[PDB]
């Protein structure tokens, strides 16, 4: 009756155990038979001892017994049992034991009968190869010591009370004192009977099942002795007991190096006068050192969270090397590491204002260690531990104006700035950068003003003090493109409230100053997205702005028409620094044309010449023609948002445009040079893609008239390029591949945003489906979505193409062996496994794998052999892993339809065929 | 019987000694998050789910966007 | 850091 009561049991613990004392007092064999019981029935063993047994039989027996009448119904014992109903019961027997021995800690753990009779059957279980058992008796025989430890605590300090009891009776009747030692003797006694039972527990469990053989097991006593050594001090910590858990710490399984540095952990944090631990640090350090990047992340993070507990109780242990190797984990890509490492940083490095000391040893320490080359990362690994710091804006904002008091360098500048610019983001919008942040977690309460606070302290600082800085460092490109960044989180209602309109005027003057200056692709975007950003229509200056804005555009397109015409005159040559002129301004225009709208000025007159130019001539730089394609391609997208009362005619001049622009890229899609093609290529499957049979898909009907299909011509020239391009054979180390591969795979997208979307026949899905096992790193996600989106349109004709992917790798074998090669090589094995993971897409998958096996039946046959009894039988030795998914009643729907061409002398260098039919 | 019985309860003293003397198994090189600025971008416009549904030639501006993602189911 | 040192057994 005793188990159910902890499992379903509500009812306190303590009530439990005392209520069983009584029974024990009544009679201490009933006791003790439903106590055995208990704990054979809390390893799930459905046997029962009886009267007999406890009599005669040995412990050993009894185990062998309760083995036979197991009575299991699974291999699942309680301990691993899942759900909270279980993890109620975890707790529950756990508590139990220890209840049990602090209740029984006077008078009774001493009958030296009750003790000694527990220990010798969990003793006994703790070594059985049933695994319930050693893994119960195991936790039940660690807690039973925990207990007795703290018994022992109760021992030491009650003798020490009794001595200042002695001497005090000393010092001031010596019958009083001979009472007195022979308390402190009787004491001596009851501790020797203590350490003892730990002793027999400690030899007899823990020494053997710390290296047991399951995890769980070793899990559990590694966590149990962190807790002796803790709780005790002052008699477990020692070398002999600190062994078992720097051992532990190389254990190759995770949950067990956690439950070492956790159990550690609780020995620094106490951090009192720790002397011992400065020994087993010396022997050890460099393999916690080392756990900061251990395979297993939790431990990663306890590692480094425990070695700022080992900073603070010495500082002296780290070395240099030690130290340097923790900061680096700040750009970790794991969170809970990254911050973790800057809480160790922090409490290391850091303890014109009092925080200018600060901000400088964090610009020197993002230059120094060389791995990022910005601090979009940086910043939050750190966001947790200084707060106050990354958020004195006055403090860099003033580093970088006001001038010296008794310097900075260039690159120091360069970096202030890229800090300064990432703590004013990670203010403005409250969440982490990409591969930081959990999910969209949403603000707090306190959080909402502290982030309207801090957003507003942006937008009143900067707003005066954002001209000033690129006004200083207009020159610098790379400085000025994280400076036109600020804007983005302002809240432009504080520009109206308060005067300082005047500032938005010595703003807008210092924006349109660098782009009269610069040329590099990248200021420009982001001049471009500031006025976008400035030009709001909810706020109280889209008027003061909008006016720079069109003032500006007016002084581009007055010089950018006048640049053409001497440009692309019939009699002079046209040089070098000419093209710069119209390069640049082109550059200036169309990163504007891409974030307003600039219909307004028609600018399609002067790229449609200049486009016509550089095909009919192919003289023409390649800046220019990517950025004529672009500058295009963003007029008739203006044109097309302004699209019923908006004039309904210059509907198909609009049409003429997008259809002399699609040919356009088809001549420029051909070039030789490679960058030209990417820009070309790209325009084209973003545009096929806007004019596209959607155009009208929800709503706008009227939409229809522009009508735009791909050519059988613009397709295969479309397919081709992803051939050449995108599939190629298998600069700067790996920061720039992932760059390269990355655009590999925006361009493969796009592509494949066609095929999935009926804008070019599904057919030329299969050059790429053929590669799903070749590129499955680089490319292959793409393929099994653009795969299992198509058979979820045309669930039959892709079985059609499936096939045209394995028909095209067949004789792109014959191609260059011949048709005598060997049907079993790794080559041939391959496309044998591409067919596996092909027929493992397939309700209606039925009709589809029927005409698959006909186009894989009528091609392997399409040609006959012209000197022998034949071609293409190998590729039924393929379409052989498909007869698997297919029916039952199929056996002969398909074999006549086989037999339409297999004769009876077929069916009497085979290989092939025979296999076919063996599948039916 | 589906009773769980270990034919081997403990881990021998050379196996032991070897988890000590050769720990490289369970440490690893260090999961840099995105380096370049660039590489950010890229990591938050990756994956099947934002290239599908977006352009291949970036539109800044919103109401170029929404032309793109109209013609999207 | 002899007591660290495992035991030949």
């Amino acid at each position: 009756m005793l188990f159910e009561v902890v499992k379903m049991g509500k009812s306190a613990m303590q009530s439990v155990v005392d209520d069983w004392i009584e029974s024990y007092k009544h009679d201490r064999d009933i006791a003790l038979l439903d106590l055995i019981n208990f704990f054979i029935q809390c390893s799930g063993c459905k046997g029962v001892v009886t009267a007999e047994m406890f009599r005669h039989m040995q412990n050993s027996e009894i185990i062998r017994k309760m083995t036979e009448e197991f009575d299991e119904d699974s291999g699942d014992y309680p301990l691993t049992m899942a759900g909270p109903q279980w993890k109620k019961f975890k707790s529950s027997f756990c508590e139990f034991i220890g209840v049990l021995v602090r209740q029984c800690q006077y008078s009774i753990i001493y009958d030296e009968y009750m003790m000694d009779t527990v220990i010798s059957l969990l003793t006994g279980l703790s070594d059985s190869q049933v695994r319930a058992f050693r893994h119960t008796s195991t936790l039940a025989a660690m807690k039973l010591m925990t207990a007795l430890v703290n018994v022992a605590l109760n021992l030491s300090i009650n003798m020490d009370n009794t001595q200042r009891q002695y001497e005090a009776e000393r010092n001031k009747a010596n019958e009083r004192l001979e009472l007195l030692l022979q308390k402190r003797k009787e004491l001596q006694e009851n501790q020797d009977e203590i350490e003892n039972m730990m002793n027999a527990i400690f030899k007899g469990v823990f020494v053997h099942r710390y290296r047991d053989a399951i995890a769980e097991i070793r899990a559990i006593c590694i966590e149990e002795i962190g807790i002796w050594m803790k709780m005790y001090s002052d008699a477990f910590l020692n070398d002999s007991y600190l062994k078992y858990v720097g051992w532990t710490m190389h254990d190759k399984q995770g949950e067990v190096r956690l439950k070492c540095l956790t159990a550690l952990q609780g020995l620094y944090y106490n951090k009192e006068l720790n002397s011992k631990l400065e020994l087993f640090t010396s022997r050890f350090k460099d393999r916690i050192v080392s756990m900061t990047l251990d395979k297993e992340y939790d431990v990663a993070v306890q590692a480094i969270k425990l070695l700022t507990l080992v900073l603070q109780s010495s500082e002296e242990v780290l070395t240099a090397e030690d130290c340097e190797n923790v900061y680096h984990l700040v750009y970790s890509a794991h969170r809970p590491v990254a911050v973790a490492a800057g809480e160790f940083l922090y409490k290391k490095l850091f303890s014109q204002g009092p925080n200018a000391n600060l901000v400088k040893t964090l610009v020197f320490f993002f230059l120094e260690s060389e791995l990022h080359e910005h601090a979009a990362y940086l910043v939050d690994s750190m966001w947790d531990c200084a707060t106050e710091l990354l958020k004195d804006w006055e403090c860099m904002n003033s580093l970088l104006l006001e001038e010296p008091l008794s310097a900075l360098t260039d690159r120091q500048e360069s970096a202030l700035i890229e800090i300064m610019l990432c703590t004013i983001r990670q203010a403005a919008e409250c969440h982490p950068p990409v591969g930081r942040g959990t999910g969209k977690r949403v603000l707090t309460a306190k959080e909402k003003k502290t982030q309207l606070d801090d957003r507003t302290k942006i937008t009143e600082l900067f707003a005066v003090a954002l001209p000033q800085l690129l006004a200083k460092y207009s020159v610098d490109a790379e400085k000025v493109t994280n400076l036109l960044q600020l804007p983005q989180y302002f809240d432009l209602e504080i520009y109206t409230t308060g005067r300082l309109e005047k500032h938005l005027d010595a703003l807008l003057r210092q924006i349109r100053n660098i782009v009269e200056k610069h040329t590099d692709t990248d200021v420009l975007e982001a001049c471009s997205k500031t006025y976008h950003a400035l030009c709001n229509e909810e706020f109280t200056i889209f008027n003061r702005v909008d006016i720079s804005r069109s003032q500006l555009i007016d002084e581009l397109a007055d010089k950018f028409n006048r640049l053409l015409e001497d440009f692309l005159q019939e009699g002079e040559e046209p040089d070098e620094d000419d093209a710069y002129q119209v390069l640049s301004t082109l550059k200036r225009i169309t990163a504007f044309h891409n974030a307003h709208d600039l219909s307004k000025w028609d600018l399609f007159a002067c790229n449609y010449k200049l486009l016509k130019t550089g095909i009919e001539n192919g003289d023409m730089p390649e800046q220019i023609v990517i950025h004529a394609l672009q500058c295009t391609h963003y007029v008739i997208l203006w044109q097309l948002a302004k699209i019923s009362s908006s004039t309904k005619e210059d509907l198909l001049r609009l049409k003429k445009q997008m259809r002399v622009f699609c040919q356009i890229c088809q001549h420029y899609l051909t070039n030789v040079n490679t960058t030209v093609k990417e820009q070309a290529f790209t325009i084209l499957c973003d545009i096929l893609m806007i004019f596209s049979h959607q155009i009208m898909s929800g709503g706008r009907d009227m939409l229809e008239p522009l009508v735009y299909t791909p050519d059988s011509s613009l397709q295969s020239e479309l397919l081709s390029f992803i051939l050449d391009h995108v599939f190629i054979e298998q600069q700067e180390d790996e920061a720039s591949k992932i760059e390269a591969l990355h655009k590999r795979r925006n361009l493969l997208a796009a592509f494949c945003k066609l095929i999935v979307y009926t804008v070019v026949e599904m057919n030329t899905a299969a050059d790429i489906f053929k590669q799903y096992m070749k590129y499955y790193n680089d490319y292959g996600d793409i393929i099994k979505e653009t795969m299992s989106k198509t058979r979820q349109i045309d669930k039959i004709q892709c079985a059609k193409t499936l096939i045209l992917s394995l028909q095209q790798l067949f004789n792109e074998m014959i191609q260059e062996n011949g048709y005598n090669f060997d049907r079993s090589s790794s080559t041939f094995s391959g496309i044998k496994e591409l067919a596996r993971r092909f027929a493992l897409t397939f309700l209606k998958t039925r009709e589809a794998i029927a005409m698959l096996h006909k186009d894989g039946i009528e091609f392997a046959f399409k040609e006959p052999n012209p000197q022998g009894e034949p071609l293409n039988l190998a590729f039924l030795d393929i379409l052989s892993e498909f007869s698997s998914k297919l029916l039952r009643q199929d056996k002969r729907t398909v074999y006549v339809y086989l037999e339409k061409f297999m004769t009876f002398q077929m069916s009497l260098v085979w290989l092939p065929l025979m296999s076919y039919r063996n599948s039916l | 019987r589906k009773l769980i019985v270990d034919s081997v309860k403990e881990l021998d003293s050379k196996t032991i000694r070897a988890q000590l003397s050769d720990y490289s198994d369970i440490v690893t090189t260090l999961d840099l998050a995105p380096p370049t600025k660039k590489l950010m971008m890229w990591k938050e416009t990756g994956g099947v789910e934002k290239l599908f549904s977006l352009p291949a030639q970036p539109l800044w501006n919103n109401r170029l966007l929404k032309l793109f993602t109209r013609c999207l189911t | 850091i002899d007591v660290f040192d495992f035991p030949d057994n």
